[PDB]
C-alpha cells in the first residue's frame, strides 16, 4: 500500500518548497524540452494564455502522457503590451479568500496590470492549467514554473536561443461576400461557333 | 467443422462444457443394466421430488 | 508451443484405483489415449494411491507449476483443462488492454522525436505576388488605371 | 541550446539502438576530468598502488 | 494473403480514371431536398456512403 | 516475392528497391487494429486455431517500411502478413461486482478475457502500380519523372500581411533535396 | 592537450569535427585515455571502429615501451569504450586478446593471488560460460534432464573461482545474494564484516563487479577525508580475502562485457541495477539485496538514474527477454 | 445475501492499517473499491481514455498544419477506416506514415467511388436450349470465379484460364 | 526456496504447500493485482517469488539483522553425520555389530532381531539422504577441510555401517525411477548421480588427507631443522602414531589405501 508522510514540506517550515525546474522526480522529462519565444503584443490575454498553456502542458506533443509531466518552456514577450477589447480592464473582477472573516478581495484587471502586468498572465495561465489539472498538486503546480514571463522586451534567455513560436487564433474567419463584378473574356472558336 | 483433416479444430473448451459435474446414474440407466446399481446411493426416489425446500 | 517446442513437459495425475471417484478414471480410460496420441511430447505422470488428490499439475519447461481442481468434475471437463494446460505456456499474466495489445514495443521507420517535425515551416500551394516586386508595364498600367478610377470617382 | 540539439540529432541519427539512461550521467561521472585538485592525492586515469 | 474485396464478386467501377483526363468527384453536401442550408458530409454519412 | 510490378518500366525499376528491409503493417483483425512488424509479437482475441500453427492475417489497412507506405481504402491486397500461434489462454480475470444499495443481492461476475498470442513471423509485400499520381490536382501523370518535383512547392512570404508573425528567415527559407535520385 | 582539448567538448557535448578527424588522421602518436573516453559517448560506428584499431595499436606500443602509468590509463578508457561499443563479440575478443582482466587486476592493492588465478583459469571460466543469457531457467533445465540421463547405465576435483557467468547454476540454489556497492564503504566496513559472515551459511552470497573494485580503489586513493581511504583498503583486502578463499561472486570484465546490453555506458552505479535486473529475469527465486550507502543517488534508479519519456519502453520492461536490461529502470 | 468474503479476504494485504489488521474494515473498504471500480470502468473508464486518444492524434495533426476535426472528416471520406488507436500508434511509432496519411486526406486526390451494385449477365436472358452444353451465364461465372481463383496471390495452377476451367475434360478418360 | 527450505537444509517443505499449518490460508502476503484472490496464478516464477519473498524468515532462514550460523563448515557437517549416525545405531547394537562382523565376516546375522536388521536400513537409509543434503556444502568445504574432520568423514561411515563407494554397501545404486519423471525443475539443489559424486569426494577427501599428513609432517621437520635438536614432544609423538594407525585402520575397514 503507498502511503504519503503526513511530515510534508511546508510554507514556514524551513526547508522551504521546492523548484520543479531543479527536482528530479520519476514524472518530470527533461530531455525532450524546446525553448519557444511567444510575443504578446496585441494578442488578447485568455487567447495567449491558452496558446502558453497548451505548449507549457506538453499537449502539443503526441507522446503526451497525463502522468509524465514534460512540456516545453515558453518565454513570453511584452506582457505590459498585451490587449484586451474595451471595458473589460475595468468590468473583469478578479476576487480571491483570506483566512481573516470577511476577506474577500476584489480587484480590478487595472488594479493587478498596475500593481504587476505579469500577475494578470500568471493568473490566467493558472486557470487555463487548473482547467485540466486541478486534482495534484503537482500536476497543477509544475506546469506553471515552466512560464517566463518578462514585463518588456528584454530578457536573460537568449543562450537558450527562443523560437519565435507561431499561433493562428480561431476567429479568422471569412464572412460572404459580394461576388465582384468583371468583364468577361471571350474566345474566337466560341465567336465563331 | 474442420476443412481439411491436417487443420483440425483445437479442444479449448466454454464455460458450459468445461464446468460439468460427473455422471451419476439416474434410473433409465439402472433399469437398462442393473449392474450398475452397487450402492445405496444409487436407489434415487422419483425424478418428480426436486428436493427440500 | 514456441518455436515448435511445447512448453509443458509434464502432467501428474493422481488417481485411486478402487476407493471410488470414477472421473478420473473415466478420463484416463476414455480420452487419455487421445491425448497421449496428440501430444506424445508431454509425459503423464500417474499416480496411484489410497487419498487422492482431485488435481491436475502441469509441470512447464521453466519449472512453473499450474494446477486445475477436479473434484467430482466430468472427464469432459478434464480434457478440457489438460488442453487448456498444454496451449497455454504458464510464463506470464497480463491483462487484456490497448495498451496490452502489442506485448513490446517497437518501430520500424523511427520513433517520434521533438526535433523531426520541429523545423517544418508551413508553405503555400502556388507562387503569390510579393509587394517587394517589379512590376511590369502590364501590372505598371493595370495599377495605376486602377488608382486613377477611384481617384476620379472621389473627384 | 543548439550545439546540445544538434548533438542529440547526430546521436539520434547514428545510433540504431535504444537509448534509456540520463544524459548527463556521463558528464557526472566525468566531471573529474574537468575538475582539477592541487592535493597530494589526485585522481588521473588509471590511478593505481603500483602507480603511487 | 490478402482480400480487396467491395462486393460479393471483388468488383468495382474503374478507381483511376484515364491519364490526363478529368476525375470525378463524390457529393460533399447531404443528401438534403432543400439548398438550404449547406452542410458538409459528416463522417457517419461518408461510412453510409461508402457502404 | 517483394517485388513491385507495373506496366511503366523506369517507375518499376525506380520504385523496386524501395521495398528492401524491415516492414510494419496496420491489419484489421478479431474486430480491432493492430501494428505487427517482423519480430512483434500480439495477443489477438480468441481464434479457433491449434497452438503452434502457421496463419496468414487477411485484412491490411496499410503497410510501410523506412522508405515507403502503403495505405488502403478501405483495405489493401497483395500483403503476406504470416503469424505463427504461440499459445491461447485467458487474461487476467476482471472481476465485475454488481451490488444494488437498496436489496440484498450481490453478483461476483468473473471475466478471464480469453485470448490468442501470436507471433508474426514474416511480412511481404508485392504491389501493381498503375503511375504517378498527381496530390495537388486529381489528374493522373501519363508520364513520371524522378528528378523533378511532381508538385513545385513555394514559401509563405508576400509582405502584404504587416502583422504576419515573422518565423526564422532560414526556416521561412529552405528547399528540399530529391529523395528518387 | 588536444585529446584532453576534444575531451572538454565532448563532455560539453558539443564534439569538435575538426579536431577529431586530426585525432583520427594523424598517425605517429599512440592516443592517450583521454580520446578513448571521448570517443566512447559518440555513436558512429566508423569512428568507433577507428577508435578500436587506434586503441590496439596503442595498447601494443605501450605494453612495448613497459609504462605502467600509460597502459593502466589506456586501460580504464579503453574498458569504458569496449562498454560503450556494440558488437559485443568483437569487444569480449579485444578484451580477451588484450588481457584486460589480468592487468586490471595487478593494478589493485591486495587483489593478486585472484588476479593470477583468474588468468590461470580464465581458459575454464570460458567454456562454462553459456551461448545466449535468454532463457537460464529452460537451458539449466535441460541441463538437469541431462545429468539425469545416466550415459553410463543407458579426475581430483579442485573449485575454480567465483563467476556468476559460470555459475549461473549456483545462484539458483543460492537464497540471498548481496550485491557490493562501493558507496558502502564510507567511515566503516562493519557492514563488509556483517555480510561476509553470512557466507559460510551456504545460502547466502556476494556478489562484487569489476567496477565497484575500481570505483573503491581510485576513492580510496583519492579521498577528502583519511577514514574513508582506511575503510575503502580493508575492505579491499576483505574481499580479495574472500575471491581467494572462494565464497564471493565476481564479475570480470569480459563477463561484464558479454552481459551488459549492447551500445549502453556502464558504471558503478549502472552496472549493480544491471546486475540486480538481469538477476530478476533470468533467475527469479533468489532474493537480491543492494549493500548500498544512505546517501547514494543510485539507491533509487526510476528518479536518479531514470532516462527521458522513451516511447520503446513500458512499464513490463524488465519480465520481457526481447527488452535489454537497463530498460527496466524506467 | 452474499458478502463476498472468503473471497475478499485474499486481498486484505493490499490494505494498509486497520483495514489490513482487521476483517470486516477491510472488508468492507475492498467491496466498496471493486464496486466503484467496476462502475468506473463500465460508465466512465472509456470516455477518458478515448479523449487521451483523441487529443494525442490532435496534437500530432496540429503539429502537420491540421486537426482532429477536418483529419476525421477527410479519412471518413477517403475511406481509411482507421481508428484514433491506430492512428495514436502510427502518430507515436511511425510519424513518416502518419504523415504520409495526412498529405493523403490534404490532396485532392479522387477517393474510391461507392461499391458497384451485383449486376446479371446479359447471357441470363439468352434461351438455353435455344432450340449438352453449359449455361452462358454459368459458363461466365466460372470464368470469373476462376479468374478470382488466379488473382489471389501465386500458386502451381498457372496465370491462364481456359486450361484451369477445362480440367474436367483431363479428368475425363477417351471412351 | 527462501522462506521454506534452504540449501543444506534437512527439512522438506514444499514452499506452495501449507501442511504445517493449524489454519486455512486467510490472507495472501504477495499479493500484486486484485485479481490474485480467485486465481492466484501461483507456481508462475514472477509471482512466486513475491510470495516466497515476501513470507517471514523462519528458524533455517537466519534474518538479516539476526546472526547466522556457520554451516558450510566441514568441522560442523562431519560430526553431524556423527550425531546422525548415533542418534540410528545405538552403542549397544553398533557393539553387537561390531562382534558379529569380527567374528563371521557378515555370515551369522541370524542372531541380529528383526527390529535390529529393520533399525540398521533405516539408519543406512537416513545416512544416505542427510550425504545427498550435505554433498553440496561438503564440496564447498572440502577445501579448507582439517585432518581431524576428514577422518572422521570415514569414522562416521563406518559407525553408520555404510560402505562407502570406491571405483554393506548402500550408497552404490540409485533410487529407482523414470528420468522423464523425475523432479528436474531448478532452483532445488537435488544431485543425480549420487553413486558418482560420492565416490569422487571420497577419492579427493583421501588425497585431502594425505596432504595434510604430509603437510603436518614436513611442518615437524621444518620446526626440528630450525631449532637443530631432535627434541620432539611425547604428546606429538603419541598423536602422530596414534592418528597414523587409525587413518590406516579406517580406511582399510572401507578398503581405501593410501
Ligand atoms: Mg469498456
Amino acid at each position: 500500500a503507498p502511503f504519503k508522510s503526513v511530515l510534508r514540506r511546508h510554507k514556514h517550515h524551513p526547508e522551504g518548497l521546492p523548484l520543479y525546474n531543479d527536482m528530479s522526480k520519476q514524472w518530470l522529462c527533461r530531455e525532450g524540452e524546446r525553448w519557444w519565444l511567444l510575443d504578446a503584443r496585441g494578442e488578447q490575454l485568455p487567447r495567449v494564455a491558452a496558446v502558453a498553456a497548451q505548449y507549457i502542458t506538453g499537449q502539443h506533443r503526441p507522446d503526451f502522457t497525463p502522468g509524465m509531466i514534460t512540456g516545453d518552456h515558453v518565454v513570453i514577450v511584452n506582457i505590459k503590451d498585451v490587449v484586451m477589447v474595451g471595458d473589460q480592464w475595468i468590468r473583469v473582477p478578479i476576487t480571491w479568500q483570506t483566512a481573516y472573516p470577511g476577506g474577500k478581495y476584489r480587484i480590478r484587471l487595472t488594479d493587478m496590470y498596475e500593481r504587476d502586468p505579469c500577475m494578470l498572465m500568471w493568473w490566467f495561465l493558472k486557470d487555463e492549467v487548473n482547467r485540466h489539472f486541478v486534482r495534484k498538486l503537482k500536476t497543477r503546480i509544475a506546469p506553471l514554473e515552466k512560464a517566463w514571463l518578462y514585463e518588456d522586451s528584454i530578457h536573460p534567455h537568449a543562450d537558450k536561443n527562443p523560437r519565435p513560436l507561431c499561433w493562428t487564433d480561431p476567429e479568422v474567419k471569412g464572412w460572404k461576400y459580394r461576388d465582384p463584378q468583371f468583364i468577361r473574356r471571350w474566345k474566337p472558336n466560341e465567336f465563331m461557333h | 467443422k474442420e476443412f481439411d483433416e491436417d487443420h483440425p479444430l483445437p479442444v479449448v473448451g466454454s464455460r458450459l462444457n468445461g464446468r460439468t459435474t460427473q455422471h451419476k446414474w439416474n434410473h433409465w440407466d439402472q433399469y437398462l443394466n442393473p449392474q450398475i446399481t452397487q450402492s445405496i446411493k444409487d436407489l434415487t426416489p422419483t425424478p418428480e421430488y426436486v428436493g427440500m425446500r | 508451443s514456441r518455436n515448435g517446442e511445447l512448453c509443458l513437459k509434464k502432467v501428474i495425475i493422481s488417481y485411486c484405483p478402487s476407493n471410488g471417484a470414477p472421473n478420473t478414471r473415466q478420463f484416463l480410460a476414455t480420452h487419455l489415449p487421445h491425448f497421449h496420441a496428440k501430444y506424445p511430447s508431454v509425459s503423464i505422470d500417474l499416480r496411484p494411491r489410497l487419498w487422492p488428490e482431485m488435481a491436475i499439475t502441469g509441470v512447464y519447461r521453466d519449472g512453473s507449476e499450474r494446477s486445475y481442481n477436479t473434484k467430482n468434475l466430468s472427464p469432459m471437463g478434464i480434457f478440457l483443462r489438460l488442453n487448456n494446460l498444454v496451449s497455454t505456456a504458464n510464463d506470464y499474466d497480463q491483462p487484456f488492454c490497448a495498451s496490452h495489445l502489442h506485448f513490446q514495443r517497437r518501430s520500424v521507420q523511427g520513433t517520434w522525436n521533438p526535433w523531426l517535425w520541429n523545423y517544418e515551416t508551413e508553405r503555400r500551394r502556388t507562387e503569390a505576388p510579393q509587394w517587394r516586386r517589379k512590376l511590369s508595364e502590364k501590372e505598371w498600367d493595370y495599377y495605376v488605371g486602377q488608382y486613377s478610377a477611384q481617384m476620379k470617382q472621389e473627384e | 541550446m543548439d550545439t546540445y540539439v544538434n548533438s542529440r540529432i547526430q546521436s539520434i541519427i547514428a545510433e540504431n539502438t535504444v537509448e534509456n539512461v540520463a544524459l548527463s550521467h556521463w558528464r557526472r561521472r566525468h566531471m573529474w576530468n574537468l575538475v582539477r585538485t592541487h592535493g597530494k592525492l589526485q585522481r588521473h586515469w588509471g590511478v593505481s598502488d603500483a602507480t603511487k | 494473403y490478402s482480400e480487396a474485396r467491395s462486393n460479393y464478386d471483388g468488383t468495382s467501377l474503374p478507381a483511376w480514371p484515364a491519364p490526363g483526363k478529368k476525375p470525378t468527384y463524390p457529393a460533399a453536401l447531404s443528401e438534403l431536398r432543400l439548398p438550404q442550408p449547406r452542410m458538409r458530409k459528416t463522417r457517419t454519412e461518408w461510412m453510409y456512403y461508402h457502404g | 516475392a517483394n517485388g513491385l510490378r507495373c506496366p511503366d518500366a523506369l517507375i518499376t525499376r525506380t520504385l523496386n528497391p524501395l521495398l528492401n528491409g524491415p516492414k510494419f503493417a496496420v491489419i484489421y483483425c478479431g474486430n480491432h487494429q493492430y501494428k505487427v512488424a517482423v519480430g512483434d509479437v500480439i495477443a489477438v482475441q480468441r481464434l479457433r486455431v491449434e497452438i503452434g500453427s502457421h496463419i496468414a492475417l487477411k485484412k491490411v489497412l496499410m503497410v510501410g517500411g523506412p522508405r515507403f507506405t502503403a495505405i488502403g481504402r478501405p483495405l489493401l491486397e497483395g500483403v503476406r502478413v504470416t503469424a505463427q500461434v504461440e499459445e491461447q489462454k485467458r487474461m487476467r480475470n476482471v472481476v465485475s461486482l454488481f451490488a444494488t444499495p437498496g436489496r440484498r443481492h450481490v453478483r461476483w461476475v468473473d471475466a478471464p478475457h480469453a485470448a490468442t498470442i501470436i507471433r508474426i513471423c514474416e511480412i511481404f509485400y508485392s504491389p501493381n502500380v498503375v503511375g504517378e499520381l498527381d496530390k495537388y490536382k486529381g489528374e493522373l501523370l501519363e508520364t513520371f519523372t524522378p528528378g523533378q518535383h511532381t508538385n513545385p512547392v513555394y514559401p509563405v512570404d508576400d509582405g502584404y500581411d504587416v502583422f504576419r508573425k515573422k518565423d526564422k528567415e532560414a526556416m521561412e527559407n529552405a528547399t528540399t533535396f530529391l529523395d528518387l535520385l | 592537450i588536444v585529446e584532453r582539448m576534444y575531451l572538454v567538448t565532448v563532455l560539453c557535448d558539443a564534439g569538435n569535427n575538426e579536431i577529431l578527424q586530426l585525432l583520427l588522421s594523424d598517425t605517429a602518436s599512440p592516443r592517450g585515455p583521454d580520446f578513448f573516453a571521448a570517443v566512447s559517448r559518440t555513436k558512429d560506428t566508423p569512428t568507433k571502429k577507428r577508435a578500436l584499431c587506434l586503441l590496439q595499436e596503442a595498447i601494443d606500443n605501450a605494453s612495448a615501451k613497459a609504462d605502467k602509468v600509460t597502459l593502466l590509463g589506456l586501460l580504464e578508457s579503453g574498458s569504458e569504450f569496449l562498454l560503450s561499443l556494440v558488437d559485443k563479440g568483437v569487444a569480449h575478443t579485444f578484451a580477451t586478446q588484450n588481457l584486460f582482466d589480468y592487468r586490471i587486476l595487478n593494478s589493485f592493492l591486495h587483489c593478486s593471488l585472484v588476479a593470477d588465478r583468474l588468468r590461470v583459469e580464465q581458459s575454464v571460466i570460458t567454456s562454462l560460460i553459456p551461448s545466449s543469457l535468454r532463457d537460464v531457467q529452460v537451458q539449466m533445465l535441460m541441463s538437469n534432464e541431462r545429468n539425469a540421463l545416466n550415459p553410463l547405465t543407458s579426475p581430483k576435483l579442485k573449485r575454480p573461482l567465483m563467476t556468476m557467468l559460470s555459475q549461473l547454476e549456483y545462484l539458483n540454489s543460492i537464497d540471498s545474494v548481496f550485491i557490493l556497492h562501493s558507496s558502502l564503504m564510507a567511515t566503516s566496513t562493519d557492514q563488509l564484516v556483517s555480510a561476509v559472515r553470512r557466507l559460510p551459511s551456504g545460502k547466502d552470497s556476494l556478489i562484487v563487479t569489476m567496477s565497484c573494485l575500481r570505483a573503491l580503489s581510485v576513492k580510496s586513493l583519492t579521498s577528502p577525508s583519511m577514514k574513508e581511504r582506511i575503510a575503502c583498503a580493508r575492505a579491499l583486502e576483505i574481499v580479495s580475502y574472500e575471491l581467494e578463499k572462494g565464497r564471493a561472486v565476481l564479475l570480470p570484465f569480459s563477463e561484464e562485457i558479454l552481459l551488459h546490453d549492447a551500445g549502453a555506458y556502464c558504471d558503478e552505479d549502472l552496472m549493480l541495477w544491471t546486475v540486480a535486473a538481469f538477476l530478476a529475469r533470468e533467475l527469479p527465486l533468489v532474493k537480491v539485496h543492494t549493500l548500498m550507502h544512505s546517501n547514494c543517488t543510485a539507491r533509487t534508479p526510476y528518479r536518479f538514474l531514470k532516462g527521458g519519456h522513451n516511447l520503446l519502453v513500458s512499464s513490463r520492461s524488465l519480465y520481457d527477454k526481447g527488452a535489454p536490461l537497463l530498460s527496466s529502470l524506467h | 445475501h452474499y458478502r463476498a468474503k472468503l473471497e475478499l479476504d485474499r486481498i486484505r494485504s493490499m490494505l494498509r492499517g486497520r483495514a489490513r489488521l482487521e476483517r470486516k474494515v477491510g472488508l468492507k473498504r475492498l467491496f466498496f473499491l471493486m464496486r466503484t471500480q467496476t462502475r468506473y470502468r463500465v460508465e466512465q473508464q472509456a470516455h477518458w481514455e478515448r479523449a487521451i486518444v483523441r487529443k494525442n492524434v490532435d496534437s500530432a495533426a496540429r503539429e502537420h498544419g491540421t486537426g482532429w476535426q477536418h483529419l476525421r472528416n477527410e479519412l471518413g471520406r477517403q475511406n481509411v477506416m482507421l481508428l484514433p488507436r491506430s492512428q495514436q500508434l502510427l502518430a507515436q511509432y511511425e510519424p513518416l506514415a502518419f504523415r504520409a496519411v495526412v498529405e493523403l486526406c490534404a490532396s485532392r486526390i479522387p477517393p474510391p467511388p461507392p461499391p458497384v451494385v451485383a449486376s446479371v449477365p446479359e447471357e441470363s436472358y439468352t434461351l438455353w436450349p435455344p432450340a449438352s452444353l453449359s449455361h452462358p451465364a454459368a459458363r461466365v461465372e466460372l470464368r470469373c470465379g476462376v479468374e478470382r481463383v488466379l488473382r489471389r496471390g501465386p500458386s502451381g495452377l498457372g496465370n491462364n484460364v481456359n486450361e484451369l476451367i477445362d480440367a474436367w475434360k483431363e479428368f475425363d478418360v477417351s471412351p | 526456496v527462501y522462506g521454506g527450505s534452504g540449501r543444506g537444509d534437512l527439512l522438506y517443505e514444499n514452499p506452495d504447500a501449507r501442511r504445517h499449518s493449524g489454519r486455512a490460508l486467510g490472507v495472501l502476503n504477495g499479493v500484486r493485482h486484485s485479481s490474485q484472490a480467485t486465481m492466484p496464478e501461483s507456481g508462475q516464477l514472477y509471482y512466486r517469488k513475491l510470495i516466497l519473498h515476501s513470507r517471514p524468515p523462519n528458524g533455517s532462514c537466519a534474518g538479516l539483522q539476526r546472526h547466522c550460523h556457520d554451516t558450510c563448515n566441514w568441522s560442523y557437517l562431519i560430526p553431524s553425520l556423527h550425531r546422525c549416525a548415533e542418534s540410528a545405531i545405538s552403542a549397544k547394537l553398533w557393539e553387537k555389530m561390531c562382534q558379529l562382523g569380527l567374528e563371521d565376516r557378515s555370515k551369522a546375522w541370524v542372531n541380529l532381531t528383526q527390529y535390529e536388521r529393520q533399525r540398521v536400513r533405516d539408519g543406512q537409509n537416513l545416512y544416505r539422504y542427510e550425504v545427498h543434503q550435505r554433498l553440496p556444502l561438503l564440496e564447498e568445504s572440502i577445501g579448507w577441510a582439517q585432518l581431524d574432520d576428514l577422518l572422521g568423514w570415514f569414522r562416521s561411515a563406518r559407525r553408520a555401517w555404510v560402505r562407502l563407494p570406491t571405483s554393506s554397501s548402500a550408497m552404490s545404486c540409485r533410487l529407482e525411477g523414470h528420468a522423464d519423471s523425475r523432479d528436474t525443475t531448478p532452483g532445488r539443489n537435488q544431485v543425480f548421480d549420487t553413486p558418482e559424486r560420492v565416490e569422487q569426494l571420497t577419492e579427493a577427501t583421501v588425497h585431502r588427507i594425505r596432504e595434510e599428513l604430509q603437510r603436518l609432517n614436513r611442518s615437524e621437520r621444518s620446526d626440528c631443522e630450525g631449532s637443530a635438536a631432535m627434541r620432539a614432544s611425547a604428546r606429538r609423538l603419541a598423536r602422530d602414531e596414534e592418528l597414523s594407525r587409525c587413518v590406516e585402520e579406517e580406511l582399510g575397514w572401507h578398503g581405501v589405501a593410501l
